[PDB]
């Protein structure tokens, strides 16, 4: 037999529902998430990291001018300066006074803590999610792990258990996030090799192994001081460790519904909100036929005690002749209150919980396949602060029959009433004005 | 709260206005032809404030 349901995407719920065969005894399941994940698609699109300068060993050679050449590397610069005169350690160097003449040259590359350390850039695109559902009925306690786009099916002992699609499946992510060891950001970087010099992205890369660079922090070569021996140098400073100290915050403070971040791959777990749904391919060999059903007849329920309030703060007894021992199954058939146990015992009286978040609710409830109604008048708690959420559907809306709202049809009657004198009165003499 | 709570009170108080509204007009239409003749011969119908 074949069934169809929706639960509530929210970690530590109860939910329930049934089957009615037809001559069998009827069965209760429920259903309880414990986990959700949530996972959307990459690709790199670049890297960049820390960089480091060379200045390899100046020439001079002297009464002898110059010329230097080029060489593939990115940002190589050459100069060259006429009228040197050095001094070095031991005595002046040499002495061809005049025409003397020096070259110099620098360039960049990267670091050596780059393979240890990087800041990656990406793209986000559709996603999907998966979840772990405590499913439990009958003799058995099971969970199941499951994708949730509608084509994964699991096989407990007989049945089939397909998900439905989603109800939307927007995310916390835009397409453009920037992945740093540990936490993600929302930046907006520049496309590739337009990088002005001293904000983030003045070096970037693609697969992170060799060979291609781009690199513009405008290198210029200075002239030398008055006799001595130095390569003089200027930069506007890095890009990199300028961005990692005056940053913003990040990604995991900010999170719309408690969505919480942890990534070796990218994720973003127990975000709660919405619904999904289930259907249902459900075995024979878990129901009973009639044999060990017993017949339960004049069942009347009353109440003693209700709070609101955030758990299992309704009690209430219930009153049956009994013919043959056994186990029932019990439900109440409607969206204000929801009970606790999920199988009563057999002969006598015995009591079952709920919760309600309304002031007088009024509810239908059947242990086995008789039904019988009873309700009550509520009161609020004295508390403000609880460290334990929502057992509740969280419908706080008024009865059809109140001591709130018996108030009310007194007083709409009553002013429905008074002019219903007044309508006719005008009629009685309206007809004998036409003498 | 508001939104209920005002709402009430103003389908009431018309309904209010309305029976005055077409109660007196009886009363005229009732007392009216007796104002006009020259002859002050009111019979006892004292239930609707006779002059």
């Amino acid at each position: 037999y074949e069934h169809t349901a929706v639960i509530p995407n929210q970690v530590g719920f109860p939910y329930k529902a049934h089957v009615a065969r037809e001559g069998y005894s009827p069965l209760t399941l429920q259903m309880q998430v414990v986990e959700t994940s949530l996972e959307p698609t990459l690709n790199l699109e670049y890297i960049t990291c820390d960089y480091k300068t060379k200045v390899p060993s100046p020439y001079v050679k002297c009464c002898g001018t110059a010329e230097c050449r080029t060489q593939d590397k990115p940002e190589y610069k050459c100069a060259v300066f006429t009228g040197v005169y050095p001094f070095m350690w031991g005595g002046a160097y040499c002495f061809c006074d005049s025409e003397n003449t020096q070259m110099s040259e620098a360039y960049v590359e990267r670091a050596d803590v780059c393979k240890h350390d990087y800041a990656a850039a990406y793209r986000a695109h559709t996603a999907s999610l998966r979840a772990k559902i405590k499913v439990t009925y009958g003799t058995v306690n099971q969970t199941v792990e499951a994708y949730v786009n509608g084509d994964h099916a699991v096989t407990l002992a007989g049945t089939k258990f397909i998900f439905g699609p989603v109800s939307t499946a927007w995310t916390p992510f835009d397409t453009k996030i920037v992945v740093y060891k540990g936490e993600v950001y929302n930046q907006d970087f520049p496309p590739y090799g337009a990088g002005q010099p001293g904000r983030f992205g003045d070096i970037q890369s693609r697969t992170l192994d060799s060979k291609d660079l781009y690199a513009n922090t405008g290198l210029k070569l200075a002239r030398p001081a008055a006799g001595n021996i130095h390569v003089p140098y200027t930069q506007t400073p890095s890009g990199f460790k300028t961005w990692q100290k005056d940053r913003d915050s990040p990604l995991n403070a900010k999170a719309p519904f408690g969505c919480t971040i942890q990534t070796n791959p990218v994720r973003a777990m127990n975000c709660a909100v919405g619904n999904i749904p289930v259907s249902m391919d459900i075995a024979d060999s878990a129901f009973t036929r009639l044999t060990d059903a017993p017949i339960i007849s004049e069942l009347l329920c009353t109440v003693s005690t209700c709070t609101h309030s955030s758990d299992f703060g309704g009690v209430a007894v219930l009153s049956y002749k009994v013919e043959k021992a056994g186990r029932c199954d019990v439900h109440s058939h409607s969206n204000v209150a929801v009970l606790q146990e999920v199988s009563i015992e057999a002969e006598g009286r015995s009591v079952i919980h709920f919760s309600t978040a309304s002031a007088a609710p009024s509810f239908i409830v059947s242990v086995c396949s008789s039904r019988a109604t009873c309700t009550a008048k509520c009161e609020p708690p004295k508390d403000h602060v609880v460290t334990y959420p929502a057992n509740h559907n969280g419908i706080t809306l008024p009865d059809l029959s109140s001591t709130a709202m018996t108030w009310a049809q007194h007083l709409a009657g009553g002013v429905g009433l008074l002019i219903a004198l007044a309508v006719l009165i005008l009629v009685i003499v309206t007809c004998i004005t036409l003498r | 709260t508001i939104v209920v709570v005002i709402r009430v009170s103003v389908v009431v108080l018309l309904s209010f206005a309305a029976s005055v509204y077409m109660c007196v007009v009886a009363r005229t239409k009732c007392l009216t032809p007796y104002a006009l003749t020259p002859g002050a011969v009111v019979p006892v119908t004292i239930g609707v404030l006779c002059c």
